[PDB]
RNA sequence: GCUAAACCUAGCCCCAAACCCACUCCACCUUACUACCAGACAACCUUAGCCAAACCAUUUACCCAAAUAAAGUAUAGGCGAUAGAAAUUGAAACCUGGCGCAAUAGAUAUAGUACCGCAAGGGAAAGAUGAAAAAUUAUAACCAAGCAUAAUAUAGCAAGGACUAACCCCUAUACCUUCUGCAUAAUGAAUUAACUAGAAAUAACUUUGCAAGGAGAGCCAAAGCUAAGACCCCCGAAACCAGACGAGCUACCUAAGAACAGCUAAAAGAGCACACCCGUCUAUGUAGCAAAAUAGUGGGAAGAUUUAUAGGUAGAGGCGACAAACCUACCGAGCCUGGUGAUAGCUGGUUGUCCAAGAUAGAAUCUUAGUUCAACUUUAAAUUUGCCCACAGAACCCUCUAAAUCCCCUUGUAAAUUUAACUGUUAGUCCAAAGAGGAACAGCUCUUUGGACACUAGGAAAAAACCUUGUAGAGAGAGUAAAAAAUUUAACA
RNA sequence: GCCUGUUUACCAAAAACAUCACCUCUAGCAUCACCAGUAUUAGAGGCACCGCCUGCAAUCACUUGUUCCUUAAAUAGGGACCUGUAUUGGCUCCACGAGGGUUCAGCUGUCUCUUACUUUUAACCAGUGAAAUUGACCUGCCCGUGAAGAGGCGGGCAUAACACAGCAAGACGAGAAGACCCUAUGGAGCUUUAAUUUAUUAAUGCAAACAGAAACCUGCAUUAAAAAUUUCGGUUGGGGCGACCUCGGAGCAGAACCCAACCUCCGAGCAGUACAUGCUAAGACUUCACCAGUCAAAGCGAACACUCAAUUGAUCCAAUAACUUGACCAACGGAACAAGUUACCCUAGGGAUAACAGCGCAAUCCUAUUCUAGAGUCCAUAUCAACAAUAGGGUUUACGACCUCGAUGUUGGAUCAGGACAUCCCGAUGGUGCAGCCGCUAUUAAAGGUUCGUUUGUUCAACGAUUAAAGUCCUACGUGAUCUGAGUUCAGACCGGAGUAAUCCAGGUCGGUUUCUAUCUACUUUCAAAUUCCUCCCUGUACGAAAGGACAAGAGAAAUAAGG
């Protein structure tokens, strides 16, 4: 077998981009991209903007749920000083969240 | 026409057809979008804009009954028996330029429509209109040219029954006593001082309404129209006149 | 271009034809008189032995066993020990019926701890487990462990505390997880007391040597019982004539892998369901030697005439065996065919 | 200057109108066209199939008695290709015509004749003076191929540049079609003349009329509606069905006949051997004498023989000493007519001038010789960004730690997107580069990037793929691009 | 094969068919066949007369090996022996046959080796006067090149024009879209346990209708019979007894996406936990189209977008009150339901595509050097040679599918050959484990030559006798418009094998149509130099211990070749 075709997975909004909520930002087998400041993820490891905004890529350090045990495991075992660094992607706001606007005068 | 092929010899397969797999409509599911669509009801709308448009310019005068013939006669409507219209209904568009007093009778109407018209004085009435009869209405120079007595329309199906029984769509059946309950609580919902129309002068023609078995006003059933000699034909026959008055 | 008018073509055979035909000359002469009792009991639909889930409410499925007239051979050959005169892996319970009776077990039912109440197997299937001689606080490696005949009596002991039962098949090893799920509570698979992995035997020779006490080793092989009835998969049709002929090949390498593995002083069993001593004697003959030749390793077939006598009562045992132990099928005892060969690691 | 070439009528086609012919004498259902004896003889019975459904098996339009309209609506349908009403509505109507044909046209027609076939059946060709032929002193010139007048002189797709001059010099690999690519030794064409192949208006577009209305009833309408203009080929199967016609050849049978010297033998499916029949071997012949023969040599030659005559069995069949033989010179299913302009995803062809834009991602498919969609390409229209690209930015288990992309403001530039309307191409090649399969072979196969080629020219000898170079004309001007292989080797204490 | 006889009219006359004889099967009877008959008869078949034969598996036949006879020589013909298989079945015998093999003597131009003559044809004079064919030609050779085989392109050479008569190398010559493989959702025949049907026919049952029971008829059923309609999925695979078709991951594809096989590897057609796995709704992804597929804020309502890479099937239709459910439709974008065979084949095409050939390539094959280990008593190098290396050749076996599918079947032989030298013989010359003769090896040399026979279709080979030698190749595996048609190849048949059958076969056996009038190129007396063996002489000389035994020169004789 193994006639199946790609997937078309990959980076879907790059740096700078602007981009509006719920836009997929990026498609990924594995956690290759971490969700960042509003940005979502699914059950399929999709990134997707919560806010409106620009997407930014950056590299921050990596704290594993305690509850993930596999992760916990895995930076109990560093040495001492050593920390884990990953990529994650965030958006940066560009709209307030509203005005206050006169309407009447009583 | 391009090298050899079905496109140059002109052997195209059928349209729809995409070389063998299962076409893109075939493989579509079924669903009731147009089942039935030939036995529904339709109904040209009548803006009240349309309608005050027609009276400004005299081509429809108020100060007669309104009825579809003289929709028709003015040109205001295209009405197609033949394409299963059952009449015109009143919609309720441009309600707020609306400023005229008229006794119009349409086969539907909104209940904001109905509440323009009674606010300036006017009077409206819902009756019903068979296909057949409805032919004779909006044309009654061809009908009168076949030398046949004019027939009966026919009573409204037993699903309109209860639309044209209710004095809230002013119903031509509906009890007259009722009317005035029902007129006085539209005021009272869209505030408006629901004027007493039987000090006006024109209280007579507004009060004016055919027969349901009626077609024109006048006109009884069973009547030969003769156009050649201006004249009217009225059987005398005791079967006939029972035939046309029941 | 291929050529499609050929002059003469070789008939076509069913799988289950061409099973049989292999199976009637080769073993005609290895059992003479004996091959036509064999052969029909082949034919004949195996009796299933109900294997009881300790987990569950076994005293209760015993009790309701007993009501279907089933006894438990292996609580009567327990007794039968000092009567003749390593023992045998305890805590198994097998009820089937009497000599010559017919009579099928009903499917088992969940029970209401939510597993099966009692598992439907060969009842020479659990020989090999019992010849095992598994012991509390041991380490148990099985190969070809799925779908999981022998891998459930394993646990049914509760003489393991780890477990590396390993089928190359994938599709074999799901449906081995599906059969410890159903029967084996969460708890005891919930750690890696039960490893289920998916890979070549030939490898447990080199990654863990000396690591278990107490070694399984069924290699694939030509199923008798399997390829007379069933038609798929048959390894007996001409795409896989080529499998059968690297047959005894790989049936050599995985048990010398399995012997690697075990610690010197342990127990390795080699099981395997067929009739053909080329398969049976010479594969055994075939490890030992490979071993001092290749690697320097020496080991000792234990004799099982001591274990043959107790299970005759409920089973049927060809005494012409060179090493190993066959138990060959019956009419009346219709378990089998099964050969077993106990060899421990010096 | 010969052969020829021209020359307009005969007549026909489509409508309208009107309902048509059929006893001079004689003969004519028997072997028709035959004056003249005992008979019994009776007509009536669903069409099918091709074809479409991309096969096929249910199914698949065929005037059925009023145009229009309702309406391609209700319904029918492997609910799929396709089939398809009714109620109701109501129409004018003046034969004496032609933006029909003019001898390869128009009916086949000068004629259903000549001719062909046993029969059914098929089916032509052509004529041309003048008022006068009772003017032949006639109806003068020029015009296709083919010839003649008038054979030829080194050398070559027969020509071009030229030149004082035909050749000599220089330059030049016929046309069409089919393929990635044909001078190709791949297809077709001897040549001349005539004939011979793109039919449809749903949508959209363009140009008028009118306009919230349009239209000479019906229909459509949230600027529409009416009208016009403008897009959709030719030839070819093997087959299938229906109804007829054929056993004068042949296969077998029936009726009543005929033939078989001589010799040897015996009352012989005997021998030798004529007539006769048959056709073993060889040669000639191979468009022949002959669509199966000639010469010689052979088999049988009183029999299961040969043969004349009349009759019979007819295609879903006959008949057969079974050879798939024979059934009127192509029988694994005769011929003819009709369905029929059967169908063909296959082959071939597809006719005046000029200009412009214009090539290689794929998916599905009883599909890989096709088609549909997308990509690409074209026109029209709308709109605003398009391309190039500065930082920044895009993963870990993985150091072939690769070449390089994606994103991308400036900037250089002028395109791009959306809307409307559809066609067409996708059986590709080779070179460079990365990597697969084969053998670290192939003008090998299979992906990726890029170029070239199917677009011109120059240079590598000739040269589709290498290099130089593109946007088009004239010049008897000029400057340049790529562009010419190197190499000759052994004394010795 | 009993025999006479019969058959493919126009490629097969036979071993095939028929045939007396024998065997099997069916039928108890009238008024167009059988039959104006009646079980000693009629019909449908098989085998091919006659004669002979056991076990209760023998004998035989077939088969595997061995040997003998014939021939100078025997893949042939004849007989015997050994092994295995097979059995109702098998084995002999007359006669006969245009059947197929072997042979005796004889016969003969069949041949060694042709020759002469006549006749027809032929050529010329006179008369009459075709056909296939034809893009245009003012139509050369060599080498190279090219869609891979050039009269037309490149570079050289040759070259006044011109008819007639010959010739058959070329014009991939002409003649029937040739045969041969492949393609088509193109046909047809035939067979059947392909699919779809019983209308039709026949036999029963019931209803009907009757008598009083029955039959005929009609309707509806069930059995068969005999027919009718229609189809023969693609992918890949020269020596097989198939794999494959949908979906997912990893390598190629190293870094956004995408990216193929005959590829390189592993799988998936589930299960489990939930039971708000409820209801709705901005904005996006999308397996390069579509269909499907994926994520999702907010809100309502409750709690306090399940795990899993794949784990899936459209429409119609059926079921259902409804909600919902239904196909290893796995050929997985799915036709509601259809298999083989054709060499009796037909049509439309295809050099996209096979075999032969040409061409590419050099794995294989072949050859020479380099290396010096090792054989050769000693000794690498008189010879021979390992692991390898370096080049060349295009003769085999393969690989590629580029040219030819709108008339070359291939093999071999006959005829006539041109060419290469990597030389079998003749010539010249080094080395030698070369005394001389014989030999071996190497350089040079293509002027000349290179046999006749038996079985075999043979190429080749075996052995028969010879020769100074009986060379390796190429040339469209030369030459078939010069010939042959034996093997293979179309229709017939048989043996053996496969298949239910039709029918098939890399096997054996028998038979089986080989067209052409020369338009063009080329050519049609190379005006004339010959090679070889044997014998003799030198000479029984040199050489050698003898056995043996030569050079060069000269002579004679013979043979072929060329020319008379
Ligand atoms: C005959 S079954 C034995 C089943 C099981 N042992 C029992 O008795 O119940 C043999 C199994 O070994 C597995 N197998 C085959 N090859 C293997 C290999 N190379 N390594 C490990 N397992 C293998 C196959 O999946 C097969 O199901
Ligand atoms: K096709
Ligand atoms: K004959
Ligand atoms: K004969
Ligand atoms: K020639
Ligand atoms: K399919
Ligand atoms: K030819
Ligand atoms: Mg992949
Ligand atoms: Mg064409
Ligand atoms: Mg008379
Ligand atoms: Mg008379
Ligand atoms: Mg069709
Ligand atoms: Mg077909
Ligand atoms: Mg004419
Ligand atoms: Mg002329
Ligand atoms: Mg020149
Ligand atoms: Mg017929
Ligand atoms: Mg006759
Ligand atoms: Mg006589
Ligand atoms: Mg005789
Ligand atoms: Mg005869
Ligand atoms: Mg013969
Ligand atoms: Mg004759
Ligand atoms: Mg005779
Ligand atoms: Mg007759
Ligand atoms: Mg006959
Ligand atoms: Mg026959
Ligand atoms: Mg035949
Ligand atoms: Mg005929
Ligand atoms: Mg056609
Ligand atoms: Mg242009
Ligand atoms: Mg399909
Ligand atoms: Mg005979
Ligand atoms: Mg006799
Ligand atoms: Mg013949
Ligand atoms: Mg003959
Ligand atoms: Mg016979
Ligand atoms: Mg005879
Ligand atoms: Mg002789
Ligand atoms: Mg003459
Ligand atoms: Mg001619
Ligand atoms: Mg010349
Ligand atoms: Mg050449
Ligand atoms: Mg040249
Ligand atoms: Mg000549
Ligand atoms: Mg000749
Ligand atoms: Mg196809
Ligand atoms: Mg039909
Ligand atoms: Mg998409
Ligand atoms: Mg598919
Ligand atoms: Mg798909
Ligand atoms: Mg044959
Ligand atoms: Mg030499
Ligand atoms: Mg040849
Ligand atoms: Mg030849
Ligand atoms: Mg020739
Ligand atoms: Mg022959
Ligand atoms: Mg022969
Ligand atoms: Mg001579």
């Amino acid at each position: 077998g193994g006639k199946s075709s790609g997937r078309r997975q990959g980076i879907k909004k790059m740096e700078g981009h602007y981009v509006h909520a719920g836009n997929i930002i990026a498609t990924q087998r594995h956690f290759r991209w971490h969700p960042g400041a509003h940005v979502g993820v699914g059950k399929n490891k999709c990134l997707y903007a919560l806010e409106e905004g620009i997407v930014r890529y950056t590299k921050e350090v990596y704290v594993p749920h305690p509850r993930n045990t596999e992760a916990v495991d895995l930076i109990t075992r560093l040495p001492k000083g050593a920390v884990l660094y990953k990529t994650f992607v965030h958006v940066v706001p560009a709209k307030p969240e509203g005005t206050f606007k006169l309407v009447a005068m009583l | 026409r391009g090298h050899k092929g079905e496109r140059q010899r002109g052997t195209r397969p059928r349209l729809g057809f995409e070389g063998g797999q299962t076409p893109f409509y075939i493989r579509i599911p079924k669903y009731g979008f147009n089942e039935g669509h030939s036995f529904r009801r339709q109904y040209k709308p009548l803006s009240l804009n349309r309608l005050q448009y027609l009276i400004d310019l005299g081509r429809v005068d108020p100060s007669q009954p309104i009825d579809l013939t003289q929709l028709v006669n003015g040109r205001g409507v295209t009405i197609q028996p033949l394409k299963r219209d059952y009449g015109v209904q009143l919609v309720e568009e441009g309600a707020d330029t609306f400023t005229a007093k008229v006794n119009i009778e349409v086969q539907l109407a909104s209940e904001l429509a109905i509440a323009a018209i009674e606010k300036n004085g006017g009077v409206v009435t819902t009756a019903f209109y068979d296909p057949r009869s409805l032919d004779i209405v909006c044309k009654p120079v061809p009908f009168f040219l076949r030398g046949q007595p004019i027939p009966k329309r026919m009573l409204p199906p037993e699903e309109l029954v209860p639309y044209y029984t209710d004095a809230k769509n002013r119903g031509y059946l509906a009890d007259p006593a009722k009317f005035p309950e029902a007129r006085l609580e539209l005021a009272r919902k869209y505030g408006y001082i629901l004027p007493d129309i039987t000090k006006d002068e024109l209280f007579k023609m507004l009060c004016t309404r055919k027969d349901p078995r009626q077609i024109f006003f006048g006109l009884a059933p069973g009547w030969v129209v003769n156009m050649a000699d201006k004249k009217i034909l009225k059987p005398t026959d005791e079967n006939l006149l029972k035939y046309y008055t029941s | 271009r291929y050529k499609k008018k050929w002059a003469a073509t070789e008939p076509k055979f069913p799988a289950v034809r061409l099973a049989l035909q292999n199976f009637d000359m080769t073993y005609s002469v290895q059992f003479g008189d004996l091959w036509p009792s064999i052969r029909v009991s082949l034919l004949s639909e195996q009796k299933y032995g109900a294997l009881v889930n300790n987990f569950a409410a076994w005293d209760h499925v015993s009790a309701k066993l007993e009501q279907l007239s089933a006894k438990d051979f292996v609580n009567e050959a327990i007794s039968h020990w000092e009567l003749q005169s390593w023992a045998c892996s305890p805590n198994l319970r097998c009820f089937t019926f009497d000599r010559g009776d017919i009579s099928r077990f009903p499917p088992a039912r969940p029970g209401s701890l939510g597993v099966m109440e009692y598992y439907l197997m060969d009842a020479a299937s659990l020989l090999p487990v019992l010849a095992l001689g598994l012991q509390p606080g041991d380490i148990v490696l099985d190969l070809c462990a799925a779908p999981g005949g022998k891998t459930l009596a394993l646990l049914q002991t509760g003489c393991c505390r780890n477990l590396a039962a390993n089928d190359l098949s994938p599709s074999r090893i799901a449906r081995l997880q599906k059969i410890l799920h159903s029967y084996v509570p969460e708890e005891i698979r919930d750690g890696n007391q039960v490893r289920v992995t998916s890979w070549d035997g030939r490898k447990w020779g080199e990654l863990e040597g000396d690591t278990y006490d107490r070694v399984l080793v069924d290699v694939p092989c030509t199923t008798d019982r399997h390829s007379l009835h069933e038609e798929e998969n048959n390894i007996f049709k001409r795409s896989r004539k080529k499998e059968r002929q690297i047959l005894p090949v790989l049936q050599v390498q995985l048990l010398a892998a399995g012997l690697l593995a075990t610690k010197p002083g342990g127990h390795v069993v080699y099981s395997t369901c067929s009739l053909s001593h080329l398969q049976n004697e010479y594969v055994v003959q075939g490890a030992i030697e490979l071993l001092a030749n290749q690697y320097s390793i020496q080991v000792q077939v234990e004799d099982l005439t001591h274990f043959r006598r107790v299970f005759m009562d409920t089973f049927c045992f060809f005494s012409s065996c060179q090493v190993g132990e066959l138990v060959i099928p019956n009419l009346m005892a219709n378990f089998g065919p099964m050969y077993f060969c106990k060899m421990r690691r010096l």
